[PDB]
């Protein structure tokens, strides 16, 4: 039967699962988030198209349950993201990865990035004058760091983080940590 | 509605000994698996100073003689090597809910050896002669403990009407006190008296210290 | 070097309003939260609210709502808490803070329907190698009055006693101690600086 | 045409690309590494059987160049792993993600983990008594941890890392950093 | 809390072999790399090599290849650097260290051919202060420890470096009383007392 | 072949002044985009003590008076508030390549106001007299500078290292001779010439002083 194009899709599985780590270039991260977002409705439409064209009755076996589940699990996450956007109008709340945001007050501007999980201690490494707090490339900085950053969820829980202690390594590199000190419920 | 009650109202500790303050929570200030609690020190005439900001984690630049501890609803602050430079008031805050409630406060007093009050008396200045009222002032400097009585004697007997008193706060170097006593009277009453005496009786030294002067000491 | 500078002591008639300033320096104005605290009737503290300079987002408590209003001016980096419908129980010291570590100087607010009376300064003379002399400030309103001794004459050994309210008037006294080898060899002068009347008296002590 | 099974394949692009990272669970990480390793043999055989069955001449236009590429790359990425195994015999060098290892001398034994990149400064957080150095869950430890660790490459490189400074947070949490101090070429 | 204890000074004949111990304590013996360093002829330092206590993996510098072989004994947590075919050029002090921060104490090695003669201890005896002396003469090899009143009078002891003269070291001590002399590699412990004259 | 040359042979600084040591590499100790350099201190009778372990970031427990810097092939160690307890020898090491080479050494002596020795004499003892020899001893304590001259009116001299509490040098002199030659003289004299004075300080004894 058909073996070429179906095999070629397996090569994409090595493009993924190996390059999903991409957090160095911001453009790559944005393109990956966009790909993960626009792929959510595409996979639903194909399931419904397979379900409507009744063949061998398998379209009503698992092909109607699959589409229904992938729709009911999409609606809830979209409304949760809408709630997070309503709390903080940051436009990052519609990412398909997580519903926790991190705000970092750099020089004159505030940078918002998605956060996988909110914890008590957050690290910061400034290798060769290139700040990277939570694995996120935040730009170019030095040891002049901001002594207060913020983590925003949607169900209350505005967490304020304070600069613990910063050390300098090898001239221009460094390390620092932020520890939580205040919680404010919406 | 999380009113916090620290109930040492005042506390006296000698040099070197260890002092503890026991601010306690109301119900449930332990959210997110950790207890948030701030400890503040405030000296007269200055804004509060942060020492410890989550039950622990003494602030940068703060000497390691301060230690915070506790859990559940009971929290404690400890100063083990009590020096002479800490005669402030200490507060506790929760940092957990919408009303960030403070504690009542606990004034830390330093115990020391006794001393005798240096006594001075002053006559009414010639500038206020035209004003029509006279004010005689008595100063007692560098004494301990705080409690001390002062009597204003006129024409032999005593006077207890129109006398005002003021104590300073405990010193930051000698841990001793000062006091000012003012007797203010209309000049008509000043005409009919000749001898004025300020006597200071301390807790010790059963014989009071007397300083007196006449009207004709000009 | 984060620094916060407040407005200064003010006297407000009852029923009026007041605006307090907390001008900041040493950091980018947007990024912190600028809590406001009130210390009243001695040594008990209360929390008023907070506000995010980047975009609004004020937050009060259920006790000071409708009484305090916080604004922000990003151009000059100032905070503008304002009180409304002032009464007798509204006189206190108001602080502004950022990360619970950097505080303001404080702002005494006096809410009373009374006149402003300038102080009257009198000297004291003594009419061992240690002699004390001072000056008495009488009949002034309202607090505060800053008393010093010749701006450098024996900065140590000075004792200023807290004022006592005596029939809608204030009385304060300051004393200094000098060795017997400097008086009356040198000159010692005490000066008071009442801000609420915009005056600076300067009277020296003569011997007698 | 055929819509059900191929659409069901698009669901795997959300299970992967979203859950594929250095997650805390070591069993899941081993499973992901095994899946990544088993993927490569399939594409060779699939392309072999898609090119041998000459249909529409497409089996020679692209079915042999891509197969040759994916066959020649596997040999290099296998010989490099065998060289790294020759340097250090730890069985972790055969992972298809990276050829850099991190050796951490924990209590009694030594723990080896893959390392994406060797850097000058390495952080460590001990949230709630759960050590995690480079995003890898190393188990349960305390603030009294090891003052020397190593990073092993294969190109005649062994880097020694020295414990810089450790701080305690909230009783049983904390953070620490390691800075490189010596390089040894094999 | 990391501590390393070496073996002790030894005198060996030329052409023989030698073994040195670096017993460790205060940490988990496996994990640190255990460098070895040699300081000779005054104040110049060198490098011998390193060994991984987990699984062999020794690495020397080519100058000392075939001269030293590093060994490890896991059971007792000891390191066993050993020298082969010694020569008079090998008299030095050998240190063992881990992370360049924790060092040993030093192992003085004397390569020559002479008897370990015992020292001769003599007293010395003769104002705002009084100075009293003690002399040690004619011993071999180094070192020897001179103490006053068993650790007392530690406020003015002035010991002097031993000077070689016809293969017999000599030194002196002064205090401003008992002179206790301890010679390790001769089983000699001589004590002398000073008397007024 | 990475021989490393720090060539201030010796230093002499006063209290509070800056102290500088200028170890320089050979060609290219700059691997991985960064320079690795350890600075060591060694006092007499003690193993070396690490101060700075990568061109910077001094080791924990070390006072901040020591600072390391440099790049390329030029590296420097600075001690700004020179105390009286820093009289050791300082070394530089690379920690970069297959052999790890050390420096040469730089003995730092601290300058202090002048002082004069306290000479003392010691005659032979009967215990050595019965053996068949005599050895007269001269002790000089707490003088500065080290360069002083001692004369006898077959001698051996020994110098102490600079003290770590008051920074002075002591000296011992011994004159050893057969007892028969010891019987040929009656008076012995130990004289010391120092730059602090214009005339020698003389301490003499005679065989009748017993
Ligand atoms: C685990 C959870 C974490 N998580 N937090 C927040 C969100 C979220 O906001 N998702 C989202 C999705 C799409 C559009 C938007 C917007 N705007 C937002 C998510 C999320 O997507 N999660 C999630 C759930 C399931 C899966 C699955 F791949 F395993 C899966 C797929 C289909 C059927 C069953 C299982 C993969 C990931
Ligand atoms: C980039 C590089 C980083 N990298 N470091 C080390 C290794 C490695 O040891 N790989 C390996 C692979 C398999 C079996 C074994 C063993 N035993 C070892 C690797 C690696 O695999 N890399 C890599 C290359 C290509 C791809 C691709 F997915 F993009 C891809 C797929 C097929 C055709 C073209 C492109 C994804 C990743």
């Amino acid at each position: 039967q058909w073996n070429l194009v179906i095999g070629f899709l397996f090569l994409t599985w090595i493009c993924l699962l190996q390059f999903a780590y991409a957090n160095r270039n911001r453009f790559l991260y944005i393109i990956k988030l966009i790909f993960l977002w626009l792929l959510w409705p595409v996979t639903l439409a194909c399931f419904v198209l397979a379900a409507v064209y009744r063949i061998n009755w398998i379209t009503g076996g698992i092909a109607i349950a699959m589409a229904c589940l992938v729709g009911l699990m999409w609606l809830s996450y979209f409304i949760a993201s809408f709630r997070l956007f309503a709390r903080t109008r940051s436009m990052w709340s519609f990412n398909p990865e997580t519903n926790i945001l991190l705000n970092v007050p750099l020089h004159g501007t505030i940078l918002t990035r998605p956060l996988l999980e909110s914890e008590l201690v957050i690290g910061a490494v400034i290798l060769r004058g290139h700040l990277r707090i939570a694995g996120h490339h935040l730009g170019r900085c030095d040891i002049k760091d901001l002594p207060k950053e913020i983590t925003v969820a949607t169900s209350r829980t505005l967490s304020y983080y304070k600069l613990g202690a910063s050390q300098r390594v090898a001239g221009d590199s460094g390390f620092a940590a932020y520890s939580r000190y205040r919680i404010g419920n919406y | 509605d999380i009113v916090m009650t620290q109930s040492p109202a005042s506390l006296a500790v000698s040099l070197g000994q260890r002092a503890t303050i026991s601010c306690k929570a109301s119900q449930s200030i332990d959210y997110d698996g950790d207890n948030y609690m701030n400890w503040y020190q405030q000296k007269p005439g200055q804004p509060p100073k942060l020492l410890i900001y989550t039950t622990s984690n003494l602030e940068s630049g703060i000497p390691a003689r301060f230690s915070g501890s506790g859990s559940g609803t009971d929290f404690t602050l400890n100063i083990h090597p009590v020096e002479e430079g800490d005669a402030a008031t200490y507060y506790c805050q929760q940092n957990n809910e919408d009303p960030y409630t403070f504690g009542g406060g606990t004034k830390l007093e330093i115990k020391r050896a006794d001393a005798a009050p240096t006594v001075s008396i002053f006559p009414p200045s010639s500038e206020q002669l035209t004003s029509g009222g006279a004010s005689v002032v008595c100063f007692l400097n560098n004494f301990y403990p705080k409690d001390i009585n002062v009597k204003w004697k006129i024409d032999g007997s005593e006077r207890q009407n129109g006398v005002l008193n003021s104590w300073t706060d405990q010193d930051s170097k000698d841990s001793t006190y000062s006091m000012s006593s003012t007797l203010t009277l209309t000049k008509d009453e000043y005409e009919r008296h000749n001898s004025y005496t300020c006597e200071a009786t301390h807790k010790t030294s059963t014989s009071p210290i007397v300083k007196s002067f006449n009207r004709n000491e000009c | 070097e984060v620094q916060l500078q407040q407005s200064g002591p003010e006297l407000v008639k009852p029923g009026a309003s007041m605006k307090i300033s907390c001008k900041t320096s040493g950091y980018s104005f947007t990024g912190y939260t600028m809590n406001w605290v009130k210390q009243s009737h001695g040594k008990n503290l209360e929390w008023i609210g907070l506000i995010n300079p980047y975009n609004g987002d004020t937050s009060y408590n259920q006790k000071f709502k409708g009484k305090a209003t916080l604004t922000v001016d990003k151009s000059s980096s100032t905070a503008y808490m304002e009180l409304l419908s002032l009464t007798s129980e509204d006189s206190a010291v108001y602080y502004c803070e950022v990360i619970n570590t950097y505080w303001g100087q404080g702002t005494l607010v006096t809410v009373s329907a009374a006149k402003t009376t300038p102080p009257s300064v009198y000297p004291l003379a003594p009419g061992n190698s240690m002699v004390t002399l001072g000056c008495l400030v009488k009949g002034y309103f309202p607090e505060p009055v800053t008393v010093t001794w010749n701006s450098g004459s024996l900065s140590s050994g000075v004792h200023t006693f807290p004022a006592v309210l005596q029939s809608d008037l204030y009385t304060l006294s300051s004393s200094v101690t000098v060795p017997s080898s400097t008086w009356p060899s040198e000159t010692v002068t005490c000066n008071v600086a009442h801000p609420a009347s915009s005056t600076k008296v300067d009277k020296k002590i003569v011997p007698r």
